[PDB]
């Protein structure tokens, strides 16, 4: 189970990721705040789309797994998406070890 | 629902067990009169053991649900419990120390009412419930609801002081915890009256149960020194000086207390389970280097209050006294404790906080005993001195100066014991060579002249 | 003589903050506060 | 359980 293998068109996803970082307020379109957050591990790093509702009450460390997802791209940066059948579900908390060195968001 | 949460919160299997308990206890009652209800309830209980446990947990949750239903279901539980609900009390302890972070206020009040009922009725094992509920009080915090809960449990304990008297260890636990609360609490007239009540109760316990207070440990004196301005403690100390046998005939004097040891229960009990579990996870899973994120999170979330400075000293005492890792894990490349001690020390942003933390560190050093004590109380210290020589000389110099100057200042009638403990610790470092040679550190070139001079003067053996 | 004013301010701060018996004793490196047991 | 023979009925609660 690696972060690297989040591809478009995948089914029956059971992947595990940890939101160690916090999303930052930013403007998109006019009226909507589609926040974005990035996480990293020993395998790789990937961005996670954060909606306003989740982004207001989010605190770091939560563990969530998606099913029937479909990968998306946002201005050349890969971004996970949920909807039209997809659904999220929290599992646990704090039982992880991270590695922030392999992050691909650097210049 | 019962516990506050949202959609994103994980589906708690314990809470689902509670929901199934709600289903069976309510649907079986069906709003019929209590007679046939308890008849059928006893039948279902006596069918088997797991259903008996399920009925008991359903009654327990109903006690946390609604007042009239709490009364009726507590009646039914006392009527139908087979084993006296001891394992039910065990599950009460687990649910308490695990789910207290999410417990609703009305459920909290009804659980306090249940605790008072159990204590008044004298149900066996209530001491465990009392001491685990006591453990959840967070030190160095001023939240109104937590203070109200502390006052309520204090009222419960005061009305049932005889139940404390028949519970020997609970006397020591309660008096130590209330002393910690006393040094924590001050500021308002209501807190002043609360202070008066707590100090009166603690003085009464200490006089009436001096022999039982003997096994608390040296940290009792540590609590005493911060609350010595009150004339009651001064009077008690003078009475001890004039005739220690007067307050207890078997209590020969302060020699036994000084030579004694502090048990891990007192140091451990002031912390909530979450912090202790986080520290265990850090010392068991986190490798050297990642410690910054977790500790910064804990600091910003909690350790950001005026009283957090003394809470740092409390955490230092908890790490020193309770955390005793194995040598096998020591040999591995797991996160050394020197980094933990360094982070704890560098966060003291005031001179008084640093003084308190250093006194906490040196408290065990006063009366070292190799046979009954582990080297874990001084290995982080020597590791900090060896590792902080190059990057952070200031911390090393400050700690060395404080530990050199505390020797005559602490107590000249007992300064010989301080020197004896320091010599024992040095001999313990020599016999178990954590470092190849102690010679370079004693006469380090970048340390000041007077420190090395007095180190040579006091201990010619290590020269 | 700023040392006298600094010592007076230190005594004021110690009396305002220390809720227990304390001794203010000068040290060569500049340390002034060191808690000990009651007399 | 010395008061009950091993070949006696077991009282399952």
């Amino acid at each position: 189970t690696f972060v690297k293998d989040i591809k478009p068109g995948l089914k029956n996803l059971n992947l595990i990721f940890i939101v160690l970082e916090t999303g930052r307020v930013t403007k998109t379109k006019d009226g909507h705040e589609v926040r974005t957050c990035k996480v990293a591990d020993k395998t790789g790093s990937i961005n996670i789309s954060v909606w306003d509702d989740v982004g207001n009450l989010i605190q770091p460390g939560d563990i969530i797994r998606l099913t029937k997802g479909y990968a998306s791209v946002f201005k050349g940066c890969l971004t996970l998406y949920t909807g039209r059948g997809g659904d999220l579900q929290k599992i646990g908390e704090f039982c992880m070890v991270y590695s922030e060195v392999p992050n691909f968001s650097e210049p | 629902r019962l516990l506050l949460s949202t959609s994103l919160d994980a589906k708690d299997e314990l809470e689902e067990r509670l929901e199934r308990c709600m289903s069976i206890v309510t649907s079986m009652t069906a709003g019929v009169s209590e007679r046939e209800a308890n008849d059928a309830l006893n039948a279902y209980v006596c069918k088997g053991l797991p259903q008996h446990e399920e009925i008991c947990l359903g009654l327990f949750t109903l006690i946390l649900t609604e007042p009239a239903q709490a009364q009726k279901c507590y009646r039914d539980l006392a009527l139908v419990s087979r084993d006296g609900m001891n394992i039910v009390l065990n599950k009460i302890n687990q649910i308490l120390m695990e789910k207290y972070l999410k417990l609703q206020d009305t459920c909290r009040t009804q659980l306090v009412w249940l605790v008072r009922e159990l204590v008044k009725s004298g149900v066996l094992g209530a001491d465990g419930v009392c001491m685990t509920f006591m453990k959840q009080i967070a030190g160095g915090d001023v939240t109104a609801k937590n203070i109200w809960l502390a006052e309520s449990v204090l009222d419960i304990l005061t009305e049932q002081r005889e139940w404390v008297l028949k519970s020997s260890i609970l006397i020591a636990m309660a008096v130590y915890t209330y002393l910690r609360l006393i040094v924590d609490h001050h500021g308002t007239a209501q807190l002043q009256a609360l202070r008066q009540k707590e100090v009166d109760f603690c003085i009464s316990l200490l006089r009436e149960r001096f022999m039982e207070c003997l096994m608390i440990g040296r940290d009792l004196v540590r609590l005493l020194q911060n609350v010595a301005r009150i004339p009651e403690f001064e009077l008690l100390w003078k009475d001890i000086i004039h005739n220690p046998q007067a307050l207890s005939p078997q209590f020969t004097g302060i020699l036994q207390l000084l030579q004694s040891r502090t048990s891990r229960k007192f140091l451990a009990c002031r912390l909530t389970p979450d912090m202790e579990t986080k520290l265990l996870f850090m010392t068991s899973r986190v490798r050297f280097g990642q410690q910054k994120r977790y500790q910064d999170w804990f600091q910003r979330q909690y350790l950001s209050t005026p009283d957090s400075q003394s809470l740092r000293c409390d955490l230092i005492r908890y790490i020193c006294g309770v955390v005793h890792p194995s040598n096998e894990v020591l040999s591995s490349d797991i996160l050394p404790r020197w980094a933990i001690i360094g982070w704890l020390l560098t966060t003291c942003t005031s001179n008084v906080a640093a003084s308190n933390a250093k006194l906490a560190l040196f408290y065990d050093w006063l009366f070292f005993s190799p046979d009954k004590d582990s080297i874990m109380n001084i290995e982080p210290a020597i590791l900090v001195m060896h590792h902080s020589m190059k990057p952070h000389p200031a911390i090393t110099a400050t700690l060395l100066d404080f530990m050199c100057r505390i020797i005559p200042n602490f107590y000249p009638p007992l300064e010989g014991h301080v020197r004896q403990g320091v010599f024992s610790s040095l001999n313990h470092i020599v016999e178990k060579r954590v470092l190849a040679h102690l010679a370079p550190l004693f006469d380090n070139p970048k340390l000041d002249k007077e420190l090395r001079a007095m180190l040579r003067e006091k201990f010619p053996e290590f020269c | 003589q700023h040392i006298a004013a600094q010592q007076k301010a230190a005594l004021q701060h110690a009396h305002a903050h220390s809720s227990g018996y304390f001794i203010t004793q000068d040290s060569a490196f500049g340390n002034l506060i060191l808690p000990v047991l009651p007399r | 359980s010395p008061s009950y023979s091993p070949t006696s009925p077991s009282y399952s609660p």
